[PDB]
DNA sequence: CAGGATGTATATATCTGACACGTGCCTGGAGACTAGGGAGTAATCCCCTTGGCGGTTAAAACGCGGGGGACAGCGCGTACGTGCGTTTAAGCGGTGCTAGAGCTGTCTACGACCAATTGAGCGGCCTCGGCACCGGGATTCTCCAGGATGTTTACGT
DNA sequence: ACGTAAACATCCTGGAGAATCCCGGTGCCGAGGCCGCTCAATTGGTCGTAGACAGCTCTAGCACCGCTTAAACGCACGTACGCGCTGTCCCCCGCGTTTTAACCGCCAAGGGGATTACTCCCTAGTCTCCAGGCACGTGTCAGATATATACATCCTG
């Protein structure tokens, strides 16, 4: 996925989420 | 002028007197001995005034029993 | 008070200690175990 | 006069072709402008201080793109430095 | 005009709204002076570099950029402000 | 008879407004005073611009934040709801701001 | 004279500005000489980053039924992010607010 | 027998390593650990001998300097032993877990 | 290959006792002994990892105390003693 | 004619020569001024001066003639200005200041 | 017998010997006072460096100097540093 | 343990308009095209530092076992922090109004770049002694458990 | 009401390791003298950055007045805090006993670094042209407000 129009591939497919840690 | 001492203690003082003076304060309402009580501000002496430990009104003092 | 020999007056008097900040132990108590150590004191 | 350098039209454009039915906000792209300034600077200043590592005078493709390896985290470095490389690779393939 | 008294401004409730966008639910008595103190010592730090900065600029007023600049000094760069 | 609500349950409607909202929440007008009555002393007579006060607001309103955000960690890893004063000074402290 | 003119960042395939990436390049004393590949690498990944972020702004702002990129999008898109967080980890966006969590502990039972 | 009260020797132990300025991590474990880590980095990699050295003694610092924060948090929370849960709340107030 | 244990027994339970006390801690959980062990790898995969770039970068195939000094620095944590 | 070290015209023992030519081929600015060396050389002989005689003293303190790094990190994290100063920064073979948390400590 | 290396170790020694006539200093700690010094000196020229770069100024002169070194040292350390380093350009002034 | 009511939110449709978005002008900055020359590029070699080998052997790691101090859970009392109603002190805004001070163009001149000379300050190379390590004894210093003197119930009347 | 005994309760203390003081032998490494050399101080020119100065204007500070709004105050009230009690259980401190880190020595050689010749990429400089910044001018299609409803919580047999 990701990519769209003139950026057709390269990005980061999946990228990695904030974790936010709890106590 | 006031200051708080940490029990809580509620002293009126003046910018010249000394520790000891300020300690002796302790001794009248809260009956603790000067000699066994140690002031923070480090610590400090009994012959130096407050103003050389650039003490001001509403200071933050710290009693620990010995 | 500093002094330094060569170096006459000048630096730095009376540096501040390092704070070396506790955790929670204030030497706090109960009034009531307060109370009975003003009749110690 | 007194014009003001800034990467408006640059960021503009790539919204557009990366986004082509949208817009962005006077301040929203002012922070984006900062942001592009603030990553240029530390791109650059790592670039020179490794450029001050083996005595070189000059600044090239390569160490630009180490510096870019040990800036950008994970995955984006793998990205960005393959990215930088094929920028470069067509740059001396038509003069 | 000297000004006294003017660390009363952050009011109790605009403190506790700033504890809520930090994500509590109960705030102590004596939080809304500690963190009254926390600011003072954070405006005194950011304050000192930025009038150190304008002082080198050879000019009377603070500027914005003086300000960010003394921001990304302590580790703390803010954009929006044409950094 | 008269319509109570249960203590704790308003301040998630609170915390859930004031996350999902970002202007400025202190008050312009105290904020910038304070910041002319502490700046005064390292430099009489000074002047800011409008956008320097500003810039002052949200530096200090995003630390503010951010420090509650640690604060109500060490809080809650204290098994306890509430937020203490020493809850801020272990947080500045392990930041290294106190240290 | 000589033929028409034709930018360097249409040699690069880029429409970031490696000639005044260039110009900063010289002007900011990095080095005593940069080369001519190292502007066009700068663009090069200026442009990548600059096209991530605005990407993930935009599909926060269409998330958000806003088609106008706002400050407030620019956090929601960062941080949501891991690897933009870890980058840009000691920044602070104006009027950004913050990302709407709760700990878990805080939320009432059943 | 004679038998020290569990407690005190831990005292003694704490003053024993601060006072002192040694490594206390084996040598030949820890430069064979950094050979391992960075085998998967670069293979067929040389390391300096006095960049093990720098490579463990930095550790040992931050580890330290790790400790000292889990143990206020030990203290904050009413107890006195460390927990896994004390060091991973040092380190996300610290800025290194997120 | 030295990938058996992952050497990272190496660093045994001793060891990071005495780390915690000269640290200051008075007792220590049973529980620690593999969270200290995964915050060292994770600490030291990331300076060796600049270190080792560094080493890359100036075309030489052996780790110098020079890399992993200012791999250190520019993570935060300046290191005085083996140069600089 | 006679020529005499620009450190000993400046009352110095720090070198403002080499500082100058750092500051040169350092890559800091297109020019540098004549008095940029001379501040800079007293700024960091003033320095050195503090930390040197902190640690001179813990060394007498600790009946010892010669420094070793731990005078050094004992000097340093004791004072507040100067452990600011060097927050971020481990010295080598410097151990850590001896303390320890009340808690921890008997109370009687 | 050749690759002459430039440290701080004889001003350091000097320095040394006129605060603490009858004290010497160890190799290691040596090497710790000249990175010290070393990581210093870069700490305040760039910042001097970036602060010139600030006003659109191209010369590093005293008063960035004197501006960085009052913007880097924390407290009065600060303040006697800048104390210090006028002394020594007035020294300047008066010996030409 | 399922029904009802509420002040909280969801959506819809209107204005309403500051405001990103085209659109010229043109100008300062970028590009094209020459020489010029050091900085980097290759190739060689020389220590040499790095890795790997093999015996002690004793220090440190490892395993085991009793137990005691700490961790954790549950319970009870309270004070203190929250939710809500009522002023009210003050934020916010809208509009003149002044002058300090930020920008900007000019002249000049003085401080910095640089080049050729010259000497000495500092770097490396041995070199000697003395300061710090280490070994061990005697010495105090800490820390433990234990018999011993107070103390306020808890039973009795 | 009221006797004495009883478990706790804690200053006092004997004795078993632990940390110091001192004494002494011994290396290994600082401090220093020495030779040299490469680099900093002199002196001269030239030249362009930055002080000043003068002017223009941006806007920062100041004020006034309505309005309306969050703040301050009080007040029931519940509920989270903090102390205490108890019951596990799991690190502790030693005691054997297994392992291997550290040391010392020897050896092979990979490559870090210094030298030397080359070449070609970056800079300086001219000249010319055009992309981006600025000022106009928008026509808007993104931002509020007036309503229609679902519903999470706190009552109910």
């Amino acid at each position: 996925l990701r990519g769209g129009l003139g950026w057709e591939s390269s990005l980061r497919q999946r990228p990695m989420p904030r974790l936010t840690f709890q106590a | 002028m006031q200051i708080f001492v940490k029990k809580t203690i509620t002293l009126e003082v003046e910018p010249s007197d000394t520790i000891e003076n300020v300690k002796a304060k302790i001794q009248d309402k809260e009956g603790i001995p000067p000699d066994q009580q140690r002031l923070i501000f480090k610590q400090l002496e009994d012959g130096r005034t407050l103003s050389d430990y650039n003490i001001q009104k509403e200071s933050t003092l710290h009693l620990v029993l010995r | 008070l500093r002094g330094g020999l060569g170096w006459e007056s000048s630096l730095r008097q009376r540096p501040m200690p390092r704070l070396t900040f506790q955790a929670g132990d204030p030497y706090y108590i109960s009034k009531r175990k307060r109370d009975e150590w003003l009749a110690r004191w | 006069k007194t014009r003001k350098e800034s990467y408006a039209i640059y960021v503009y454009k790539v919204l557009k072709q990366v986004h082509p039915d949208t817009g962005i906000s006077s301040k929203a792209m002012s922070i984006m402008n900062s942001f592009v300034n603030d990553v240029f600077e530390r791109i650059a200043g790592e670039a020179s201080r490794l450029a001050h590592y083996n005595k070189r005078s000059t600044i090239t493709s390569r160490e630009i793109q180490t510096a870019v390896r040990l800036l950008l985290p994970g995955e984006l470095a793998k990205h960005a430095v393959s990215e930088g490389t094929k920028a470069v690779t067509k740059y001396t393939s038509a003069k | 005009k000297v000004l006294r008294d003017n660390i009363q401004g952050i009011t109790k409730p605009a403190i506790r709204r700033l504890a809520r966008r930090g994500g509590v639910k109960r705030i102590s008595g004596l939080i809304y002076e500690e963190t009254r103190g926390v600011l003072k010592v954070f405006l005194e730090n950011v304050i000192r570099d930025a009038v150190t900065y304008t002082e080198h600029a050879k000019r009377k007023t603070v500027t914005a950029m003086d300000v960010v600049y003394a921001l990304k000094r302590q580790g703390r760069t803010l954009y929006g402000f044409g950094g | 008879k008269p319509h109570r609500y249960r203590p704790g349950t308003v301040a998630l409607r609170e915390i859930r407004r004031y996350q999902k909202s970002t202007e400025l929440l202190i008050r312009k007008l105290p904020f910038q005073r304070l910041v002319r009555e502490i700046a005064q002393d390292f430099k009489t007579d000074l002047r800011f611009q409008r956008s320097a006060v500003m810039a002052l607001q949200e530096a200090s309103e995003a630390y503010l934040v951010a420090l509650f955000e640690d604060t109500n960690l060490c809080a809650i890893h204290a098994k306890r709801v509430t937020i203490m004063p020493k809850d801020i000074q272990l947080a500045r402290r392990i930041r290294g701001e106190r240290a | 004279t000589r033929a028409k003119a034709k930018t360097r960042s249409s040699r690069a395939g880029l429409q970031f500005p490696v000639g005044r990436v260039h110009r900063l390049l010289r002007k900011g004393n990095y080095a005593e000489r940069v080369g001519a590949g190292a502007p066009v690498y700068l663009a090069a990944v200026l442009e990548y980053l600059t096209a991530e972020i605005l990407e993930l702004a935009g599909n926060a702002a269409r998330d958000n039924k806003k088609t106008r990129i706002i400050p407030r999008h620019l956090q929601l898109a960062v941080r949501n992010d891991e690897e933009l967080n870890k980058l840009l980890g000691r920044v602070t966006i104006a009027q950004g607010g913050v990302l709407p969590n709760i700990q878990s502990v805080l939320l009432p039972k059943c």
